């Protein structure tokens, strides 16, 4: 079309421990067209410090992006990536599950 | 390692409202990044994202440079084109997408070469596997495949993918062979969760591989199983590395019959892991 | 190494 939803997936670099320096990943694939806001939460808000990658495209033209930041993972904080994109009625928040 | 490519990929977005297209480009050798510029950056330069690229001297630097440069108004001209000959208004923004390479085998001798070129997501046109004609989705892009063959367009190509390409893709793999002819064999382990007190996820992980492709499957007595699995799509860690996972779901207490096979360019003989 | 010259469509 011109227009597919991204696939998010959102995961540690490291398996995460508690107290240990660790990477965030948001990695968002498979979409069109190619604009595209993702952010990274903590306890639901906003983190400021978040890098991305340059955008590139698949075999079938459609677009990724890596986003990420570094955090230090604890034992209560929650974390989540939020995505808006055209195919999205309102942003979709995919919370880190640190099993996958 | 051997067989392996070079790649460019360029993507330019038109800003209908004020000014030019936001362009961005980058280049790989097999799954490595080396290059990239984007228009929004204050460099305006062509800049290593490798540490083995940073060898090039001023010349190298100047010349992609002025290329890239060259890229982008192309993209630029081109978006303008092609929002004419399919009629449509100022007022949205459209994408061209374009990427090239070339691919030379374990002997490093050119294998096949490859240019493709897409406007807002759908395929325009293409060289085809014999570098010496076009592939032209529709008509617009017939009028444009015309046009290339006056101007002989494919064979100016073509001798790049089949010279400079593959020349520049082997000093890149020379240069920088400590890591892109170094093959990181995947790390791998099973979890095994709950779904309820009768059926668990089994999830066969394969972490910090490279190069990128990978092939987890999973067996049920020795047999491929498709059903009630999930294999999500290959991921960067962000170090270079890459991640994938597999799981399937499985009556509890039946976990031992289960097998995952990892196969990977850096494995001499496939893996298998059993709960 | 990119290519030398991108012909306009
Ligand atoms: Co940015
Ligand atoms: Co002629
Ligand atoms: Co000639
Ligand atoms: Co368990
Ligand atoms: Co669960
Ligand atoms: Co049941
Ligand atoms: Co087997």
């Amino acid at each position: 079309m011109i227009q597919r939803t991204p696939k998010i997936q959102v995961y540690s670099r490291h398996p995460a421990e508690n107290g240990k320096s660790n990477f965030l990943n948001c990695y968002v694939s498979g979409f069109h067209p190619s604009d595209i806001e993702v952010d990274l939460l903590k306890n639901g808000e906003r983190i400021e410090k978040v890098e991305h990658s340059d955008l590139s495209f698949s075999k079938d033209w459609s677009f990724y992006l890596l986003y990420y930041t570094e955090f230090t993972p604890t034992e209560k904080d929650e974390y989540a990536c939020r995505v808006n994109h055209v195919t999205l009625s309102q942003p979709k928040i995919v919370k880190w599950d640190r099993d996958m | 390692a051997g067989s392996h490519s070079m790649r460019y990929f360029f993507t330019s977005v038109s800003r209908p409202g004020r000014g030019e297209p936001r362009f961005i480009a980058v280049g790989y050798v097999d799954d490595t990044q080396f290059v990239r510029f984007d228009s929004d950056a204050a460099s305006q330069r062509m800049e290593p994202r490798a540490p083995w690229i940073e060898q090039e001297g001023p010349e190298y630097w100047d010349g992609e440079t002025r290329k890239v440069k060259a890229h982008s108004q192309t993209h630029r001209v081109d978006l303008g084109t092609l929002r004419g000959c399919y009629n449509q208004s100022e007022a949205g923004s459209h994408t061209v997408q374009r990427m090239y390479g070339c691919d030379v085998g374990s002997d490093w001798r050119f294998l096949r070469g490859y240019h493709q070129y897409a406007y807002d997501g759908k395929d325009y046109i293409a060289l085809k596997e014999d570098l010496r004609s076009w592939t032209a989705a529709d008509m617009c892009a017939q009028t444009t495949k015309h046009k290339w063959e006056a101007a002989h367009v494919a064979e100016q190509l073509r001798a790049y993918l089949e010279g400079t390409c593959v020349e520049w893709l082997r000093r890149y793999l020379e240069n920088g062979k400590e890591t892109l002819q170094r093959t990181d064999a995947p790390k791998t382990h099973m979890t095994h969760h709950a779904v309820s007190d009768h059926e668990a996820t089994l999830r066969c992980w394969a972490l910090s591989f490279y190069p990128a492709e990978i092939t987890l499957t999973w067996q049920r007595d020795g047999e491929d199983q498709t059903q009630d699995t999930e294999l999500v799509e290959t991921r960067p860690a962000g170090d270079g590395t890459f991640q994938k996972w597999v799981a399937v779901v499985v009556p509890s207490g039946q976990e031992q019959r289960y097998t995952c096979h990892v196969q990977h360019e850096g494995l001499p003989k496939p893996l298998t892991l059993r709960w | 190494n990119l290519v030398p010259m991108v012909a306009t469509v």
